[PDB]
RNA sequence: AUGCAAAGCGAAGAACCUUACCAGGGCUUGACAUGCCGCGAAUCCUCUUGAAAGAGAGGGGUGCCUUCGGGAACGCGGACACAGGUGGUGCAUGGCUGUCGUCAGCUCGUGCCGUAAGGUGUUGGGUUAAGUCCCGCAACGAGCGCAACCCUCGUGUUUAGUUGCCAACGUUGAGUUUGGAACCCUGAACAGACUGCCGGUGAUAAGCCGGAGGAAGGUGAGGAUGACGUCAAGUCAUCAUGCCCCUUAUGCCCUGGGCGACACACGUGCUACAAUGGCCGGGACAAAGGGUCGCGAUCCCGCGAGGGUGAGCUAACCCCAAAAACCCGUCCUCAGUUCGGAUUGCAGGCUGCAACUCGCCUGCAUGAAGCCGGAAUCGCUAGUAAUCGCCGGUCAGCAAUACGGCGGUGAAUU
């Protein structure tokens, strides 16, 4: 919700375009466990880049206010703000259900 | 607090349509939410600099966005056109340019249109902007209130309601103000009641307005 | 040929009454096929043709499809109830007796939200 | 039968009147249409917390209902092809073209 | 007691650069550690690791019994029954 | 009363049998849900009664379950201060019902093999005085006739 | 957050992150905003030390305009306003909420009554879910609320038929193909219950009790919708805002830890004490929804989770599922058990830097408590209680035990 607290993850999401782009499918193909016996732990071992760098560490935050909880993939949106959006007029196709 | 039903939510099956009415994907839909709130931010204030400048004398009414494919429709339905597009074509031209810089990726061709409402006491947005416009100039405040009423039964409507929450003129404790003349049926949805919410700056605390028109059965 | 229709919950059976020998067809399975296991349900499919004194005259063929087993037993029943009607209109008031041509209008619905089995409501804590 | 087109929209009277025009400005051309055959509606229920505190009651319901309506031509000719890319009325609902 | 576990047990590269450093000719034994996330590699036998768990570092021995561990299972999260220095008390 | 009148609930009659009666035993008998299963609790103790006994399978139910049926039961009724323990006479739509509350709970309270035993059991042991459902009949009258004073007649 | 209106409650998902808290290592106009100046395009690959945050240097590289003086985009460093606060106060507040309540009341205009504050109408006699309605009555009318209008479900009808269906007719039996739109379904419209009709009760009123006709009646079932207001009840950790306070700092970055610590207590749930049950084999039907850094069949391999290869579906054409009770036969046959699974050992799979503390799941073994449970106490009247499966949201992962949503079977009593 701070101004300080959406930065920090807006920093882990300019590396995930940077080192998550290309260089991700670089240790893909061993770190899953394949169909023969050779298995390569040098790889495994020096993955040692990824310290602040991780696609898991990604939380979506609301688009108008940032706060971490309750955050729906269609909207973006969290349950406060969606609400106040929906009461009004702002989106289409969100109008009172029964059922 | 304890008060009914927003008329503008309540009505959104029906008669009143959304400020908003698009399509797209689930994939981009997160995308569409986020273009669409912060042109809306920046029409409703509409100033660079730290003033308390332009969109907020005219009085905005209800901005409108449709959109399929790469451009949007935009149209603000505005009291008094003299402010947002000439004193010598300048004004629409910086505004043109604004909402262009915030949204590219794609060839995002925005044309903004403008059309002109019967009667600035007629819509609820000028008078959430009018009588919490009056509470910034710390004018008499039942005064204000009674000046609403009559002033939109004078513009030919069935009925008219106007409340706020509390710290009423530097007051310690919170009370309320209720006036209303006429019928204003909260309940049904065959009454077409219109709501817009505006908040105010004050140095001693924050107010909050809340508009109920009732147009036609 | 006669057509019928017939409900029950969210089961929907066509009957199309012929007149033949007096074998039961569901889906293309017999009577005592489909509904195996000798369910006591089965008697109420037979209940409409009883009353009048179809059964051994009046040969059927019916598609069902959706809800239970007793879901669909009973959507038959009405079915040919219905259809029973259409040869003779003068085999209503019979029929109409024992209440086969009225649809139950019983449906287990929505559960409602903050309640967990739809009326049931949650304990709080006591004194 | 050949060039398919799906219709996709919200509010039901706008889909109806422009599905509609899209049969009557399609029999003039050429050849026969098949008409508005609507199939099923993917209807959504999710429920949200309104206040931002400790109410696990009160919790209200969005409806976001997709209507979706199907309607095929027969023969691609060059005067359907020359009405349909141009008749581009479209306020709030999305067409996808398809082979 | 199994863990997560496939092929790629995952011991820190901070760990083992500075146990290969001192595996030259064998020297040195107090080596202070802070990753307890880390799988015990045999070549750690009679050198004494420092783990963090939030408070301090404790020494801790590392045996040829000890293979298949993590570090931080040896290192008490919290306070409970087990093997810890009598405290001074105050007033009660 | 007055506001709102219901006259029964009922739904289908008995199998094969028809009787509207008896199919409230296989409805009280029900465990959550399963009619298909109760079925083959009530049918099963009337095709192993038959060599216990000689006439037909209504006949004996009835014949037993008058032993069953109470004629007065207490109910609690306060009035001035002190809770009165009132006796109040039961009915044939009632007293049919009392009946075969107290024949289940007696099959149950009894774990020897299965349900189809259990029930056939408590069926002639009402005929000629036996098991813990028939004494429900004389402990009930007990309580009632002991405090007859607290009604006046009819 | 804590009497009811706290107690899987805010967090629909805390191993890192999230987190705000603790410890340690660090930076300060400073992580993030604008403005001024200098060197400069900006970046990519970077090497060394270190837990990391970071710090020292390495090459590779430098677009677009101008009278080339200069600039925009961006970067490091410097100066100053400030930036920054999930710091305190919601008994300073906006917005929003619970609560009594869906209870049904809360008021006004005119006219009367009383010196007046006020009252009358909103009383009384009956009647309904309801100041709902009728009658009486200085009350006569009206407004908000109630009702209805809106959304689904139950009947039918009209229109239109694909990825739907398919009676009649030719069948590679699989609608499978031509073909047919009748039926089911599907999606928009239309018709219909209005006590309206008959009778009885009742004050020849209202209304109630039954009946007729009907898919459906007496607000059809069930939602949404919950007034004037009560508790200065909750939330300034959603956001916004007054005031106050911190501002080389309760500001900022990172690593590890913590929140899922314990002698206990209380609340809300789940799995059992069985045999109307368990187990083995065979086997009949559902509704509603999900899915493109995705749903993932077929086949191969593994006891299994799962893995390899990989089609199709951007979707009533593909997939997520082969739904479970139920049912037939067999076994057991009530001994803490061929009930129950807690716990524990050993060996694996999967998601992610990474999961010891902290995970889910699989395989093997172990296999207790517990025989329905005191005082006290809770929900529900129909398709409800009870019970049996499935789906969704959150989300990399914490898949039938939380929440939301769907259907199967189906009572009791008033």
């Amino acid at each position: 919700a701070r101004k300080s607290l959406i930065q920090r993850e807006k920093k882990r999401r300019n590396l995930e375009q940077k080192y998550h782009l290309i260089r991700r499918s670089s240790k893909q193909e061993i770190r899953k466990v394949t169909s023969l016996s050779d298995k390569w732990e040098i790889h495994g071992k020096l993955q040692s880049p990824p310290r602040n760098s991780a696609p898991a560490r990604l939380h979506r935050r609301c688009f108008l206010t940032g706060r971490p909880r309750a955050n729906i993939r269609d909207f973006g949106l969290s349950g406060h703000i969606l609400r106040e959006m929906v009461h009004t007029c702002l989106l289409p196709g969100a109008t009172r259900s029964s059922w | 607090m304890g008060q009914k039903i927003n008329p503008l939510g309540f009505r959104l099956g029906t008669t009143q349509s959304h400020y908003s009415l698009w399509f797209s994907q689930p994939k981009n839909y997160a995308e569409g939410l986020q273009e669409d709130q912060k042109i809306r931010d920046c029409i409703k204030n509409y100033v660079q600099k730290n003033t308390k400048t332009s969109s907020g004398v005219e009085g905005i009414a209800r901005i409108e966005i449709q959109k399929r494919i790469d451009l949007i429709q935009v149209i603000i339905h505005m009291g008094f056109p003299k402010l947002l597009i000439e004193n010598r074509p300048q004004g629409v031209e910086d505004l043109k340019i604004n909402v262009q810089k915030e949204l590219n990726c794609v060839n995002r061709k925005l044309n903004i249109a403008i059309t002109r409402i019967a009667k600035p006491y007629g819509d609820p947005n000028i008078l959430a902007e009018f009588i919490a416009g009056q509470l910034k100039s710390r004018v008499s405040f039942r005064k204000a209130m009674k000046k609403a009423i009559e002033l939109t039964e004078q513009a030919d409507t069935k009925g008219i309601q106007i409340q706020i929450a509390g710290r009423i003129d530097g007051k310690e404790i919170a009370r309320i103000e209720w006036i209303r003349e006429g019928r204003v049926p909260l309940q049904t949805i065959r009454a077409k009641i219109d709501y817009c919410a505006y908040t105010v700056r004050t140095i001693y605390g924050v107010l909050g307005i809340k508009i109920w028109i009732f147009m036609g059965e | 040929t006669v057509i019928g229709t017939g409900r029950r919950k969210c089961a929907i059976a066509r009957v199309v009454l012929q007149e033949g020998t007096g074998k039961f067809i569901i889906n293309y399975r017999d009577a005592k096929e489909y509904l195996q296991g000798n369910p006591l349900w089965l008697q109420y499919v037979k209940t409409p043709l009883a009353t009048l004194g179809y059964e051994t005259n009046y040969d059927v063929f019916v598609k069902a499809h959706g809800g239970g087993l007793s879901g669909q037993a009973q959507a038959i029943s009405l079915g040919v109830a219905r259809a029973l009607l259409k040869v003779s209109a003068s085999h209503r008031a019979p029929l109409k007796q024992e209440g086969l041509l009225t649809r139950d209008s019983r449906i287990v619905e929505r559960k409602k939200p903050g309640l967990k089995k739809a009326r049931k409501a949650p304990q709080f804590s006591k004194r | 039968q050949k060039i398919r087109i799906k219709l996709r929209s919200y509010w039901v009277p706008l889909i109806e009147d422009s599905c509609k025009q899209i049969m009557d400005a399609a029999r003039t051309t050429n050849a026969k249409t098949m008409g508005p055959v609507p199939l099923p509606t993917k209807k959504r229920i999710f429920c949200v917390l309104k206040s931002p505190h400790v109410h696990k009651d009160a919790r209200f319901h969005f409806e976001i209902r997709t209507h979706q309506r199907l309607i095929d031509i027969l023969y691609p000719t060059a005067q359907t092809i020359d009405s349909l890319m141009q008749l581009d009325l479209p306020a709030g609902v999305d067409v996808e073209v398809k082979l | 007691m199994t863990r997560s576990l496939k092929k790629n047990p995952f011991v820190a590269n901070h760990l083992l650069r500075k146990i290969e450093k001192l595996n030259k000719k064998a020297e040195k034994e107090i080596i202070v550690t802070w990753s307890r996330a880390s799988t015990i590699i045999p070549t750690m036998i009679g050198h004494t690791i420092a783990i963090h768990n939030g408070r301090e570092h404790l020494p801790i021995y590392i045996t040829d019994r000890m293979v298949g561990h993590k570090l931080g299972e040896f290192a008490p999260t919290l306070n409970f029954r087990g093997h810890a220095k009598n405290d001074n008390k105050s007033r009660r | 009363s007055r506001r709102g009148t219901v006259e029964e609930k009922t739904a289908k009659s008995d199998p094969i049998y028809r009787n509207r009666l008896v199919n409230m035993l296989v409805n009280r008998i029900l465990k959550h849900g399963k009619k298909s299963l109760a079925y083959q609790i009530l049918y099963r103790a009337v095709k192993k009664i038959q060599q216990k006994t000689e006439t037909n399978p209504l006949s004996v139910l009835r014949q037993a379950i008058r032993g069953v049926t109470p004629d007065i039961a207490v109910k609690a009724r306060r009035v001035g201060g002190s809770t009165h323990q009132v006796p109040i006479e039961i009915g044939s739509t009632q007293g049919k019902a009392l009946a075969i509350r107290w024949l289940l709970g007696a099959a149950r309270k009894r774990p020897g093999r299965n349900m189809a035993f259990k029930l056939s059991s408590e069926l002639v042991d009402a005929a000629k005085g036996s098991g813990d459902a028939v004494r429900k009949k004389e402990e009930t009258h007990r309580m009632a006739e002991a405090n007859r004073a607290f009604a006046h007649f009819r």
